[PDB]
């Protein structure tokens, strides 16, 4: 009756065992790369981040916020949350052997642009693949923090003796 | 429009009204340039809660995994006008996921210029095409006389928009496609793209001959770590940059405590004497004050012998001695990771002090006694 | 002594019409308002203890209006029971609204009634029925179960939580999420009663299979508030769990570090690093995600601040006990270091990990020689392959200390014939973004004054006005702090030092950045284990003294 199946029953078993390692807490990204070792031994030496990266924006249906609402929602904001943070870290570790056409997708996904109770952690971790990519200086206050925070901090360091260094360039 | 009188004739023109009270509409409904069988009868008044709706067998076999989705949305929707819209919407996200099964390419245009344009290329390159047409796969070779690869993935309407490209080396590749540019110009890319990162490859390539390189095995392209073996019971990973490769890498070693030190310490002291005119290894050897082994044990070089969920030794305590029956995975692993594992998956079902799955690498059945 | 009356007074209406609201919390959102607010009202249940203890019950109207229905629906609500201290203040409330010697019936009354609402805090059985007829038969009192009838309850669930995360996708009963909510919301007031701290750490490390948060932000606010202050003591596994979920929180951390630094602790680096080192970040930040979000703010606080030397002495700081926790728990399978540092060349960071305790102290010049090379190849040859630009070179180079700092103490050393590496180096450490013809005209005005410092050195013991010459621009602080190694390097020091520092401290700003400067430098040489005990005593002394000044 209320039995739900894993939403990544039906993809390549070898993202399978990726995305059932980076659910194990926050030693999930350590795992995923011990799992991509452990693939590069075996018979398959490269993983497939091109399909992957398609499956992660695929879109399935789901009912919620009100008893009824459908809306459709991609993989990556439908598999568990530490699944989330412990992937973007991984994608973090292997930027460089990933298609950006994939990759901008999954971005556009984490900005959440135009949506209530965003993740702040995945908000954070798309902005900081942006600025890695070097497509994300974006002439914004598009930083990893919170407005709240940067406000606070900014509220500290005034109280504080600014330094002979010139590092911003007027 | 806002009521459902002229809203609906514009968002559903093909669903024509049989009856005079508007309760029977039958007709055919449109996703994605397809258009498909539907009736869909009302009760006596404009109610949702319970109405028919059948489909053409090709709707439901398309609508295959939704059926509870739609059953749902029969019994939650206000108005027949908004069904549609979710339907029409939830048809066009079953297709695009089902996009392998229905699919019809614009031949005059498609198969016989993408065979054109491989004769341009020349016969010799190809070597792979599937029979959807839809993937290829090229071939290349270096100065150096190495083989690289390029897989193409192609739409119904390939000159139109870019190709998905996937290639193995590390760099991202970067395609300057337009619609007048073809094969002959992403493959030219692909060269440009080998000639640059010849030095990379050369780097990688002599420490695959000249050492004992321990945890990639039949290593990729991709790859810039090789953990390479030196003395015994010690190893040192080394990650290489493409753009710099010759230049010092970030590199540390794996071993025993009382070994190590002194070999942190000798790569601090010497570690100014890297230079990048030289080799890798020419410059490793006189900076670490040794030389390598060449393949001091070339059978059993290593078995990784750690939990397979953990990828440690020694966890509380505990071993791994949890392995497979199976002569292909042979994957230790520890009674408290694998019991953590099998009790979440499905197929997973416990007796008294027994619990049965499939091993996480190999998807067989594998027995743990607690 | 001007109000007295009138703030508390509009408070009272304020709490009496919210405490009407929430009514014993039987439901959701009067828990979680009473979670909101309960801290601003032990802070007015401190202020009117003041105010009825100075004076005496009876004989005084002022609050004694509606006094009684304040405490008592304070008292049967639990969520304000349980909280840190409210429990005993309201009981000391009632204590001094009690009279010793009653004259009209109402008194009398109203001690009785005091007698049943301490009562019902103390000892009543609002409890399961069949329990406490179980208890009174086989003759125990509730103060001698409860507390094993507690700790049942929290293993109880506890393995519950445990059990549902465990059972991942599986045919069984899945905990309702409705109940984990409800466990979050209780653990809130009673985050600091150590008879449920299981339950606490089980919330945090049983995330679970769901796409949203479960728990509530207040429940995190609340854990991270309390273990900052030292009040939980839960293991690091739930403090990474707890940064890791919610990211207010991790940003709220690394806050509570800057006060530290900026107003509590200003240059008292052994503080810092004890901080540092008893809170969980440095164990934390081998998560890249962490580490990713602590330079992040590190960085907005170098901008905002032009250079800082206190941010920058603390970011030394971590990232030395940052090294030391990587190196101990990233045996097998470690990130590698352009993840942690993104933003510049691999070869740079490999050199500036190698720590300079591992080399011998004369080869430290060949070192930082190598140094200079490699940052002057990225900041100059900007080429495509590289940094992003100078100031990563910098951020980076300023993250390891030993090398940043040992600059000038080495050209003292070779201050005949100065290696124009070192000077390059020094330039770009007080200078980035300044271009290679202020550069030049910087070391060449560096290597004058080197000059003239060493003529003056291998000289007798000299004034300090003749200090002051060179001392009289955007090259200050670069000469100020050369000054200062020179005073701490030379013999001729430890008798005209005073006579400079005095000149030099004209505000206050400079007398923190003096200050910073030798704590730094203390701080240093201790670690390095490098030392004579002349510049130590004398650093000492003069950071004593001027410790005062400010
Ligand atoms: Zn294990
Ligand atoms: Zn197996």
């Amino acid at each position: 009756e209320g039995v739900e199946p894993a939403p990544w029953a039906q993809l390549e078993a070898p993202a399978r065992l990726l995305l059932q390692a980076l659910q194990a807490g926050p030693e999930g990204a350590r795992r995923g790369l011990g799992v991509l070792r452990a693939l590069g031994s075996r018979g398959w030496e490269p993983f497939d981040w091109g399909r992957l990266l398609e499956a992660l924006c695929r879109e399935e249906p789901v009912v919620q916020g009100p008893d009824g609402r459908l809306e459709l929602k991609p993989l990556l904001l439908r598999l568990p949350r530490i699944c989330q943070r412990n992937l973007m870290s991984l994608l973090m570790a292997v930027r460089p052997s990933l298609p950006e056409s994939g990759l901008l997708s999954v971005l556009q996904i984490a900005q959440q642009d135009l949506a209530p109770d965003p993740d702040a952690w995945l908000r954070a971790l798309g902005e900081l693949l942006r600025r890695d990519l070097g497509v994300g200086t974006s002439m914004e206050g598009a930083s990893p923090l919170s407005e709240r925070c940067q406000r606070q901090l900014q509220s500290l360091c005034r109280g504080l003796g600014l330094g002979g260094r010139r590092l911003k360039s007027p | 429009m806002a009521v459902t009188e002229a809203s609906l004739l514009r968002q559903c023109p093909l669903l024509l009204p049989q009856n005079r009270s508007k309760t029977v509409y039958e007709g055919f409904i449109s996703a994605q340039g397809r258009d498909f069988h539907l009736r869909i009868v009302l009760p006596e008044d404009l109610q949702l809660k319970n109405a028919r709706l059948l489909c053409s067998w090709q709707l439901r076999t398309i609508l295959s995994g939704y059926h509870r989705i739609v059953q749902q949305r029969m019994q939650h929707s206000p108005d027949l006008m908004s069904f549609m819209m979710e339907l029409k919407m939830l048809l066009e996200v079953a297709l695009k996921n089902r996009q392998e099964l229905y699919a019809l390419p614009p031949p005059p245009q498609f198969y016989s210029s993408l065979i054109e344009e491989i004769g341009t290329l020349g016969w010799d390159k190809l070597v792979y095409a599937d029979t959807c047409f839809s993937t290829i796969k090229l071939k290349a070779e270096d100065a150096s006389g190495r083989e690289h690869l390029i897989t193409l993935k192609l739409k119904a309407k390939y000159p139109a928009e870019s190709p998905d490209y996937f290639v193995d080396f590390p760099v991202p590749f970067c395609a300057s496609w337009t619609p007048q540019s073809s094969l002959i110009s992403i493959y030219s890319q692909f060269l440009a793209a080998i000639e640059s990162l010849k030095a990379f490859w050369d780097v990688m390539d002599e420490i695959d001959e000249k050492t004992w390189v321990l945890e990639p095995e039949k290593p990729p392209r991709s790859a810039t770590a090789r953990r390479i073996a030196l003395g015994n019971n010690v190893s040192i990973n080394i990650e290489v940059d493409p753009r710099h490769p010759t230049m010092l890498p970030e590199c540390f070693f794996l071993g025993a405590d009382h070994v190590v030190k002194p070999l942190g310490i000798k790569l601090s002291r010497n570690i100014h004497l890297w230079d990048p005119e030289n080799s890798v290894l020419q410059n490793l050897k006189d900076v670490l004050e040794i030389d390598f082994p060449a393949r001091a044990i070339l059978e059993k070089s290593d078995f990784t012998m750690d939990c397979g969920i953990c990828y440690a030794y020694q966890l509380d305590g505990t071993i791994p001695d949890q392995v497979c029956d199976n002569s292909q995975c042979g994957q230790p692993f520890h009674q408290i990771c694998l019991y953590e594992w099998l009790r979440g998956l499905l197929t997973s079902r416990q007796s008294f002090n027994i619990i049965f799955g499939e091993c996480p690498y190999c998807s067989k059945p594998i027995t743990l006694k607690m | 002594m001007a109000q007295d009356s009138v703030d508390l007074s509009c408070d009272y209406q304020f709490w009496m019409q919210k405490l009407s609201v929430w009514d014993q919390a039987s439901t959701l959102e009067t828990q979680q308002d009473t979670c909101l607010h309960v801290a601003q009202f032990q802070e007015f249940l401190r202020k009117m203890y003041e105010a009825l203890k100075e004076m005496d019950s009876n004989t005084v109207i002022e609050r004694f209006p509606t006094i009684g229905q304040l405490l008592a629906k304070a008292c049967w609500n639990p969520f304000i029971l349980a909280y840190d201290e409210s429990q005993k203040i309201l009981i000391w409330c009632l204590c001094c609204l009690i009279n010793k010697e009653p004259q009209n019936s109402g008194q009398s009354k109203l001690n009785s009634w005091i007698q049943g609402v301490l009562s019902h805090i103390l000892s009543a059985l609002r409890f399961d029925k069949e329990v406490a007829l179980f208890t009174q038969g086989l003759g125990y009192a509730p103060i001698d179960y409860y507390p094993g009838l507690l700790k049942n309850m929290v293993l109880s669930l506890a393995s519950e939580l445990r059990e549902n995360h465990l059972n991942g996708f599986n045919t069984q009963r899945r905990m309702a999420p409705e109940r984990v909510a409800s466990l979050s919301r209780v653990c809130v007031p009673l985050i600091t009663l150590t008879d449920v701290d299981p339950l606490v750490e089980a919330l945090l490390i049983c995330h679970g299979r769901e796409p949203q948060e479960i728990l509530q932000p207040e429940f995190f606010e609340a854990v991270n508030e309390a273990i900052l202050l030292k009040k939980i003591s839960l293991p690091m596994s739930a403090v990474v769990c707890l940064w890791l979920r919610h990211l207010p929180s991790l940003e709220k951390a690394m806050l509570h570090l800057f006060e530290k630094l900026i107003s509590s602790e200003r240059n008292c680096l052994r503080r810092i690093e004890c901080f540092i080192k008893d809170s969980s970040l440095p164990q934390a930040a081998c998560h890249p995600a962490i580490f990713r979000v602590v330079d992040e703010m590190f960085r907005c606080a170098l901008l905002e601040t032009d250079g800082a030397l206190e941010i920058i002495a603390t970011i030394q700081v971590f990232t030395q006990c940052f090294v030391e926790a990587l190196e101990k728990a990233s045996k097998q399978l470690r990130f590698a270091l352009k993840t942690y540092f993104p933003y510049t060349s691999p070869s740079l960071a490999m050199v500036l990990l190698q720590d300079p305790q591992d080399i011998p102290r004369g080869h430290w010049l060949q070192t930082l020689k190598h140094i200079s090379e490699l940052l002057r190849e990225a900041v100059e040859d900007q080429t495509h392959g590289s940094c992003g630009g100078p100031f990563e070179s910098w951020f980076l180079f300023i993250h390891f200390g030993g090398w940043a700092e040992m600059v000038a103490e080495q050209l003292l050393m070779s201050a005949a014939e100065p290696p124009t590496a070192l000077l390059w180096l020094l330039a770009f450490y007080y200078g980035p973004r300044d271009g290679r013809q202020q550069r030049a005209q910087t070391m060449v005005q560096v290597k004058a004054v080197l000059g003239h410092l060493l003529a003056m050195s291998r000289s007798s013991s000299l004034s300090a006005q003749d200090l002051q010459t060179v001392a009289g621009a955007p090259a200050q602080q670069l000469i100020r702090h050369l000054l200062l190694n020179f005073l701490l390097w030379a013999p001729g020091g430890h008798t005209i030092a005073w006579d400079v520092i005095t000149l030099m401290a004209h505000t206050a700003e400079i007398t923190h950045e003096i200050i910073g400067f030798l704590d730094q430098t203390l701080y240093r040489w201790n670690r390095l284990g490098i030392e004579s005990p002349r510049s130590e005593k004398l650093a000492r002394e003069l950071l004593k003294e001027l410790r005062t000044q400010v």
